[PDB]
């Protein structure tokens, strides 16, 4: 639809330019060959000067509205040259720039006077409720996860990544230690296993 | 009106131009505000870790379901009757010479319902509602992953949580005073 | 009848844009108001002629009891007189809509009307008019120790269309204004250089249309081929 | 014997510089780089993976 | 004399509106990028949000 | 010489811009075309002078 509306606006403007050649603008005719075959040179000038003035007006209005319309195809072609660099030749972190979801890759296809981009994205499906906690107190020390969240299936405590449920055992090689236990609002007693 | 017929079609062409402008003003609003297809509501509990969002969330004690800050903005943009839109636009009784004002498609209370669904989805979900289905997370645990995205470790949030929530609350309080003084930024 | 009090030597009043909007009658020295007789536009709502042929008509800013007399409904065709009076009459902020059925549902917008009202062709089949809906309600189950984690995913592929160039035209300025006549083109020389100005503007548009395509498509300068054995996992 | 540059009162349409077959060769060289080499061809020489 | 004088004042008014409307269009495309990248996400672009 | 298919009640033919493109001889009753003669569509390729 966005490509067809450009062809429709560029054709209404050229049909208005042809149709305005059949207006007389105050003269005795719209045909220039009938003014010239009916009037002597002094009288003819006053009639051809009305056609010249009115037809110069029609060309001037066409050209002005083509300059405004060409300035927004240039804005739209600069956006498409940015999406070719950042969505096709790279992987983008800007939200909703290349599609809907988390961007993986894009594929460029050619259309008439245009371009079509096929955005491949990642969408997260069915979810589940869990219980969570900001930190875990073990030996008078708080432990925070290195990359993930602390979840609980009801009895045990795991650590998982944020975009896929894949729970694991809380060891000292996926957490880190800082500070005391009385400073974190919501800390939870559990054990931190030691792999060595 | 019969001498005007000699100038061809200069007036189906001028009305065609002002209608493309008017159709485009409605596409401008749906581009900005209509970016979610679910209308989220915020829960009646307000345990947001100590962060106080009462001045930007809507209150039901008004017919216009706008927030407190959204009402200082609406009593600040005005007109000194310097032209013609005050003579026709906001209502009507018609004006002379064939000049009219068309109404927008989304009303002013439809736009405020859109910006309360973006606020309720940020506070309760984080960023997950803009990429799929909204998955809830506690608000202090959400703020620790935004510290972690600027290069500060997440234990700096939890150890300074009461101080961080106090600096935020006093900074929303100064937005009002910069919008209650008559020296308007609008 | 008016509320204004003139000074006793003033004959008529004006407003900010200098239009007459109050007058004094020269026999009983009272002040009258002037208000224009009502006008507006007539818009026709159709579902497309590949589908049906019934339409609805919107009359802007009327109040809708003035519709049969604002148009000349006694002087119109009997197939035009159906759309001035009926059971399907609805008064909106955008004007008054005649020929559509005011349901109480809410759907997505199909043909916009204004101030929150849309119109579509579903229901046999008829033309309806409804307040548009923004989306389904929802509520997130927020609490201070609850999280939701996804357990599966979905690979999605969408599509985005962008215009890049447009049609390159050119006008011979002398042949359009007066082709082949040589006593006209001697009169066109008295208007200065308007034909070199229009050609220079239209040429710069056409050269830009080719620069628009170089910057989108011609970003790499090696022409890679794809291998014949397509083992892509 | 149609010369119809002079048949529409001066109005013409100029053809584009890149044909529709040259544009389709550009978009298949962009795919033949993404599929075989990732994002490395947009920052240097293409390295396969 | 009055018809051509009044057509010119309408023509001037409509051309100024087509240039102002192209500027609100550029400012509403910036506001739709700040809603997606600052409100619906977290931005790394310096001085954008 | 034209091969337009007139009817026996015609003196000339027209097009969209209301210009005469075909006419009939008032003696031999023959339909012939009219087409202009300038050919202004001429471009000049050059290096510098
Ligand atoms: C929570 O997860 C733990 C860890 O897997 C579950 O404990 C195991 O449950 C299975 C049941 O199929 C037993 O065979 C294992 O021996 C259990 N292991 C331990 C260490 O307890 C536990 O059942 C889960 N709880 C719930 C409510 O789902
Ligand atoms: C989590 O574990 C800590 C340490 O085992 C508990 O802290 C102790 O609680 C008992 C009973 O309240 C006190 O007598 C001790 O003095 C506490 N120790 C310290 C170092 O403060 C803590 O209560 C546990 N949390 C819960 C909810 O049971
Ligand atoms: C959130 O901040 C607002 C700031 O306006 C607090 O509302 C004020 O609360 C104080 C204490 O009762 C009153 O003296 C003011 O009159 C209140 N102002 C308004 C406009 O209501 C509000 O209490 C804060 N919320 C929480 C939970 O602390
Ligand atoms: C113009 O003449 C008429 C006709 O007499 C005046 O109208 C009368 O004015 C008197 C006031 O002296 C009223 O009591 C009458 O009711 C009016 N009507 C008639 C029918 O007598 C009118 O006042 C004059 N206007 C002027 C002098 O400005
Ligand atoms: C994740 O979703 C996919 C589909 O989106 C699931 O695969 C389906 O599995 C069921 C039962 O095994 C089949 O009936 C469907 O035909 C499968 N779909 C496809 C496309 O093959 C998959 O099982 C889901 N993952 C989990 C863990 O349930
Ligand atoms: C999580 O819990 C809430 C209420 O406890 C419930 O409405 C919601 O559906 C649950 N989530 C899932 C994925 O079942
Ligand atoms: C709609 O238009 C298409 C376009 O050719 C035509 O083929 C078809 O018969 C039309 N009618 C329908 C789909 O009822
Ligand atoms: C429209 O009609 C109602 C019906 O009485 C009337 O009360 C109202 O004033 C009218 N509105 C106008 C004329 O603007
Ligand atoms: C729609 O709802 C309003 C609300 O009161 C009611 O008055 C009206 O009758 C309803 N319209 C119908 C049932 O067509
Ligand atoms: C979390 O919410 C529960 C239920 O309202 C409340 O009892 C508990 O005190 C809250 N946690 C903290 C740390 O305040
Ligand atoms: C007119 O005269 C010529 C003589 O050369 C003749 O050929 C032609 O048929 C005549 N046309 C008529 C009588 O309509």
């Amino acid at each position: 639809g966005k490509l067809q509306d450009v062809v429709n606006q560029n054709a209404q403007a050229l049909n208005t330019l042809v149709k305005q050649l059949s207006s007389n603008f105050g003269a005795i005719s719209s045909v220039l060959n009938d003014i010239l075959s009916r009037l002597d040179p002094p009288e003819a000038e006053v009639q051809i000067d009305r056609l010249i003035t009115g037809r110069l007006q029609s060309l001037q209005t066409y050209v002005t509205q083509q300059l405004i319309r060409a300035a927004e195809i240039r804005a739209s072609a600069n956006l498409a040259a940015t999406k070719m660099s950042e969505c096709v030749l790279g992987q983008s972190k800007r939200v909703d720039f290349c599609g809907k979801g988390y961007h993986l890759m894009s594929f460029p296809q050619s259309a008439p006077h245009g371009v079509v981009f096929l955005h491949v994205t990642y969408v997260p499906a069915q979810e589940k409720n869990f219980t969570t906690a900001p930190a875990i107190c073990h030996d008078g020390k708080a432990h925070f996860p290195r990359e993930g969240v602390f979840v609980s299936n009801g009895t045990h405590w795991f650590v998982t990544q944020r975009n896929f449920y894949e729970p694991q055992i809380i060891t000292t090689d996926n957490t880190f230690v800082s500070g005391n236990c009385d400073v974190v609002i919501g800390i939870v007693n559990n054990t931190v296993y030691d792999p060595l | 009106s019969n001498l005007l017929l000699q100038y061809g079609s200069f007036c189906t062409q001028l009305n065609r131009a002002l209608t493309g402008i008017a159709v485009e003003q409605d596409k401008n609003t749906q581009e900005v505000f209509a970016q979610v297809k679910q209308i989220y509501k915020t829960p009646p509990i307000k345990d947001f870790g100590g962060f106080n969002f009462s001045q930007i969330l809507p209150d039901p004690s008004k017919p216009s379901k706008r927030s407190f800050i959204e009402d200082l903005l609406f009593n600040k943009v005005t007109l000194a009757d310097a032209g013609f839109i005050k003579q026709y636009g906001d209502c009507c009784a018609q004006k002379f010479n064939g000049l009219t004002v068309l109404p927008p498609l989304l009303t002013d209370e439809m736009i405020a319902q859109y910006t309360s669904a973006l606020l309720a989805g940020t506070i309760t979900s984080g960023w997950t509602f803009g990429a799929g289905a909204a998955l809830q997370i506690p608000f202090a645990m959400q703020m620790a992953y935004r510290f972690n995205g600027i290069g500060v470790t997440q234990n700096v949030l939890y150890e300074n949580q009461k101080l961080i929530a106090n600096q935020f609350n006093s900074a929303i309080g100064k937005i009002q005073d910069s919008l209650s003084s008559t020296a308007s930024a609008l | 009848e008016s509320n204004k009090k003139f000074l006793p030597f003033q004959q008529f009043g004006r407003d900010i844009a200098d239009t007459t909007d109050a007058v004094r009658d020269p026999q009983t020295l009272e002040i009258l108001d002037i208000t224009p007789c009502s006008f507006g536009g007539v818009s026709v709502i159709t579902p497309g002629t590949n589908t049906s042929n019934q339409v609805a008509v919107l009359y802007q800013d009327v109040n809708c009891t003035e519709v049969p007399v604002a148009i000349h409904a006694d002087q119109l065709t009997p197939t035009w007189r159906v759309y001035s009076t009926g059971s399907n009459v609805f008064q909106t902020r955008a004007g008054c809509l005649i020929g559509a059925e005011h349901v109480n549902n809410s759907y997505e917008c199909d043909i916009p009307i204004g101030a929150g009202i849309c119109a579509s062709y579903q229901t046999s089949q008829s033309i309806i008019a409804y307040t548009m809906s923004l989306g389904a309600e929802n509520s997130v189950a927020y609490s201070n120790n609850s999280i939701a984690i996804p357990t599966n995913f979905t690979i999605s592929v969408t599509t985005e269309i962008l215009p890049v160039s447009m049609t390159k035209t050119s006008v011979d300025c002398t042949m359009y204004i007066c082709g082949d006549s040589t006593e006209c083109s001697n009169l066109l020389l008295q208007y200065g250089s308007f034909c070199t100005q229009l050609n220079r503007a239209l040429t710069g548009i056409a050269v830009e249309q080719d620069k628009n395509t170089q910057e989108v498509f011609a970003q790499v300068k090696q022409i890679y081929k794809t291998p014949p054995i397509k083992d892509f996992g | 014997d149609l010369i119809c540059a002079q048949k529409f009162n001066g109005l013409t349409v100029l053809p584009p510089l890149l044909t529709d077959e040259m544009i389709a060769q550009y978009t298949s060289a962009l795919l033949a780089g993404t599929i075989t080499s990732g994002w490395t061809f947009g920052a240097g020489a293409a390295l396969q993976i």
